[PDB]
């Protein structure tokens, strides 16, 4: 229902990026977090990761 | 690092003034990444003070 739920996801595809520590050292993992915003007053976090879901 | 480090004439204005003291650094050997240096967001500092 609607392109917002259809999503450009079909065009994008998740990708991988470097993490500082992957446990034992760095690695090129898709879990990598690009940016984090913390402006909401209720304590919720909005994380932007390199993968999609 | 001061209130008004990022300024915009209007909300919809695409042009904006930026003075963050952005300095690029030398990347790590064997690692692909974009190193950088910047002053802390002056908006946050002002919000705290």
């Amino acid at each position: 229902s609607t392109e917002e739920l259809f999503n450009e996801y079909k065009l994008t595809r998740p990708y991988m990026a470097r993490c500082i520590r992957c446990a034992v050292g760095s690695c090129h993992s898709p879990i990598a977090i690009e940016a984090v915003k913390s402006d909401g007053h209720d304590g919720y976090v909005r994380l932007q990761t390199s993968s999609q879901y | 690092g001061a209130f008004g480090d990022i300024q915009s004439r209007t909300v919809s204005s695409s042009d904006l003034y930026a003075n963050t003291n952005l300095v690029l650094q030398r990347p790590k050997a064997g690692a692909i990444h974009v190193p950088y240096t910047q002053a802390p967001s002056g908006f946050e500092q002002w919000k705290k003070d």
